[PDB]
RNA sequence: GCUGCGGGAUGAACCGAACGCCGGGUUAAGGCGCCCGAUGCCGACGCUCAUCAGACCCCAGAAAAGGUGUUGGUUGAUAUAGACAGCAGGACGGUGGCCAUGGAAGUCGGAAUCCGCUAAGGAGUGUGUAACAACUCACCUGCCGAAUCAACUAGCCCUGA
């Protein structure tokens, strides 16, 4: 049904790819942590590309025309924008399908996230190799809202280790009743069929 | 020439045709590699007609024959000659590689021509190949090869692209 | 940090190619990508495989440099590395996922049944241990 | 026999040749036109045998970016003379699919029957004319695995040329 | 022109291939990150970091020249009879040589060109004085310690743009 992916270390043209490729069919994605996708190369290169992007403008009416956004989540989805067919009732409605958000909605703290391997700065990048972060461009330029999104993203936190703290509490004591006795009936079966 | 996939080692003796001004004819012979024995015969006749007094309707191959590997089992050094033609003029060139077998240490020699120097198999000829021991070797890659009781690990040793599933929990690690 | 690395003298899993799950050792390394492996007893031809093609172990053996296939198998049978690689978690692990490919049915339905039984049991001392928590924390 | 002795040997240059036409129709010279009108390779993908001689070879050579003609093996020719035989009696090619209308039309020479008519193809006797007259121009499929880029030599890794065995490996990829 | 079809995003001439209506299989030209069918092969080797990277005949952009940015290659020259770098010291006598006068006393300038001490001095590589003077270099020696230097050549990238 729904995949909520993480952004923090994934990189913008492979994520956007895989992306794209599983919203046509039919499987509701949703990226979240976009503030944290990578860009390779120098990052006064991708600030000077994305100023480039900004001198592309209509010159009698500019409003009437190119769209610039400055929030990192409506530049991953002006990227999907980029690759889908959405002057068609395809991609159109696959970009109805597509949502995308900054820093990490209420419902998508408890959700778990996903991780993709082929899309990560580790998996794709050389380790000596400079890159760039996503929010940072865009707080470079325009998306003025990154003190309150770090702010909220270090709530977030401090709320999973109040949860993971719990969580590991709970794991330590159901490997005490594990490390228990008379259990070991069933394991005669499930370790010769693949404990 | 193709190069396609790895080489393989033909030895190819030619004569002339027997004449009524010049019975027995030399009967000449060179170790061709190549991918095929067409190419093999093909590309005998380019060298010949190089050489000497040769050509495909006045002449002969006797014999065109895929020469083994003596030691396939052991890592050896191998001296190759070149005589590649650049954009701007042809050079002669000595290269070095370790590897296993003739064909295969001349096949990494068309692929890192091919790599480094933007040469083609229409540019490259090979004019001979040898097999050099140690403490012979002027290269410092292949000196540096060189180590008895040789140690090396493997950092950030990343793999399976897309193997796993697509969407996963894991953050994979590396070595 | 770096406690395995390629030797003359180790003994390799081999995870991708036509060799997989059978182990190789190495012999020499012939130039950064590839090494010269043999398998005295694990049913694979002395060749060369990748570094990236193999998977690093934790055994080592005394292997002179490039000795013969005979030498190889002493060093092998000297350093017993077949017993003591059964026993092992790793080889469990490789043998249990041999196993769930190689169940059925009916192993599915016992797995299963033996699976609702362990978690009610388990679920339930859970519950005990948590309550004789708040039991002791309660004072 | 020469090998016990320490000399070489080479075989006879064979005799009878497989010709598939590779390239297309329209921008095709007069040159090669009139050549292949008269090597009925007036499709793409149509083969012939072609008896070998000085005649011949210097025809083909004239239709060697055009072509693909090699040295058939016995299977290359049974399974051709037995999966896609097609004869004519004036006009109207029928499927040979049985002996009697190889007696009636062709049989004239002794060569009343199927084995006579493979026999023929095969070792290239003092009728081989009639029975390349009798068999139609085989139909051929574009062959499983591909072809190589089509236009260089199979020297240079393509297809328009000579391979001399590898055209068995094309008979088994297309028919 | 008189000509559809598949690629070159778009196209009169390019590359395949030529057209009755359809089913199945296969292929050329081309391609397999998404549009947009196909590499989602546990593909192989090596090069490239570009503050204007680069990306496929015609085809829609670029040269002469330059780079101690990296990768090969050729020709050479040094080094235990302790080199290249670094730190320190010496760097004279004949002779303020000779043509020159406003001056040259190695240092604007023309022709030359040897010896002794030698650990080594070039009738002197440069800075500076109008010249006389000081500094530095060729060369030598003190410490360190084993590999180092020069000129060409062509692949990517950069400047030229
Ligand atoms: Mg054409
Ligand atoms: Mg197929
Ligand atoms: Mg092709
Ligand atoms: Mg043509
Ligand atoms: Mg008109
Ligand atoms: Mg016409
Ligand atoms: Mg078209
Ligand atoms: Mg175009
Ligand atoms: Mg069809
Ligand atoms: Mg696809
Ligand atoms: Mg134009
Ligand atoms: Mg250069
Ligand atoms: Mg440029």
């Amino acid at each position: 049904q729904v995949l909520v992916l993480d952004g923090r270390g994934h990189l913008l043209g492979r994520l956007a790819a895989i992306v794209a490729k599983q919203v046509l069919l039919g499987r509701k994605v949703v990226v979240v942590r976009c503030e944290g996708i990578n860009i390779s190369g120098n990052f006064y290169r991708n600030k000077l590309k994305y100023l480039a992007f900004l001198r592309k403008r209509m010159n009698t009416n500019p409003s009437r025309g190119p769209y610039h956004f400055r929030a990192p989540s409506r530049i991953f989805w002006r990227t999907v924008r980029g690759m889908l067919p959405h002057k068609t009732k395809r991609g159109q409605a696959a970009l109805d399908r597509l949502k995308v958000f900054d820093g990490i909605p209420p419902p998508y703290d408890k959700k778990k996230r996903m991780v993709v391997p082929a899309a990560l700065k580790v998996v794709r990048l050389k380790p000596t190799r400079k890159f760039a972060y996503l929010g940072r461009l865009a707080h470079e330029v325009g998306w003025k809202y990154q003190a309150v999104t770090a702010t909220l993203e270090e709530k977030r936190k401090e709320k999973a280790k109040i949860h993971y703290r719990k969580k590991k509490q709970l794991m330590r004591l159901r490997k005490q009743a594990e490390k228990n006795v008379e259990k070991k009936i069933d394991k005669y079966t499930e370790v010769l069929k693949t404990h | 020439m193709k190069a396609s996939g790895t080489l393989r080692e033909y030895k190819v003796v030619g004569r002339c045709l027997p004449t009524p001004k010049c019975h027995t004819p030399p009967l000449y012979r060179m170790r061709i590699f190549a991918p095929n024995h067409v190419v093999a015969k093909s590309r005998f006749w380019y060298f010949v007609s190089q050489l000497k007094k040769m050509k495909k309707s006045s002449g002969e191959i006797v014999y065109c024959g895929q020469v083994f590997e003596k030691s396939p089992l052991r890592v050896k050094n191998f001296g190759i000659w070149l005589r590649y033609d650049s954009r701007s003029g042809t050079h002669n060139m000595y290269r070095e590689y370790r590897d296993l077998t003739t064909a295969g240490a001349v096949t990494q020699c068309y692929r890192d021509m091919g790599a480094r120097h933007r040469a083609r198999a229409h540019s490259i000829q090979i004019m001979k190949v040898e097999e050099i021991a140690a403490s012979k070797c002027r290269r410092p890659a292949v000196k540096q090869f060189h180590d008895s009781k040789i140690k090396f690990p493997l950092p950030h040793r990343v793999l399976r692209r897309q193997h796993k599933p697509r969407f996963t929990t894991k953050r994979p690690n590396t070595f | 940090v770096f406690r395995r690395f390629v030797e003359v003298g180790r003994v390799a899993y081999v995870s991708f190619g036509p060799h997989a799950g059978k182990l190789v050792a190495i012999v020499d390394v012939i130039d950064q990508n590839r090494a010269l492996v043999d398998g005295p007893c694990t049913q694979v031809r002395r060749q060369a495989m990748p570094f990236k093609c193999m998977q690093l172990t934790d055994f080592i053996l005394k292997f002179p440099h490039s000795a013969h296939q005979k030498y190889v198998r002493q060093a092998w049978q000297k350093a017993d590395i077949n017993t003591k690689w059964a026993a092992t978690r790793w080889a469990k692990k490789i043998e249990a996922r041999e196993r769930k490919a190689k169940m059925t049915d009916f192993d599915r339905f016992k797995v299963m049944k033996a699976k609702k039984m362990r978690n009610r049991i388990i679920k339930n001392e859970v519950k005990k241990l948590q309550k004789a928590a708040l039991l002791k924390a309660s004072p | 026999m020469a090998r016990k002795a320490g000399n070489f040997y080479v075989p006879a240059e064979p005799k009878l040749a497989f010709v598939i036409r590779i390239r297309g129709i329209n921008g095709v010279s007069p040159k090669v036109r009139k050549v292949l009108q008269l090597l009925r390779l007036r499709q793409i993908f149509n083969g012939t045998f072609v008896k070998l001689n000085k005649a011949s070879i210097n025809m083909l050579r004239i239709v060697e970016p055009y072509i693909a003609w090699g040295y058939p093996n016995l299977k290359s020719v049974n399974e051709l003379i037995y999966k896609r035989g097609y004869g004519k009696i004036n006009k109207k090619r029928i499927a040979l699919t049985d002996n009697a209308l190889i007696a009636r039309s062709l049989g004239k020479y002794g060569i009343i029957c199927m084995e006579d008519l493979i026999h023929e193809i095969y070792t290239v006797g003092k009728r081989f004319k009639e029975a390349n007259n009798f068999l139609w121009p085989f139909k051929l499929s574009s062959p499983r695995g591909g072809m190589k880029k089509k236009t260089t030599h199979f020297v240079e890794g393509g297809d328009a040329g000579n391979r001399e065995d590898q055209i068995n490996r094309l008979i088994r990829r297309m028919n």
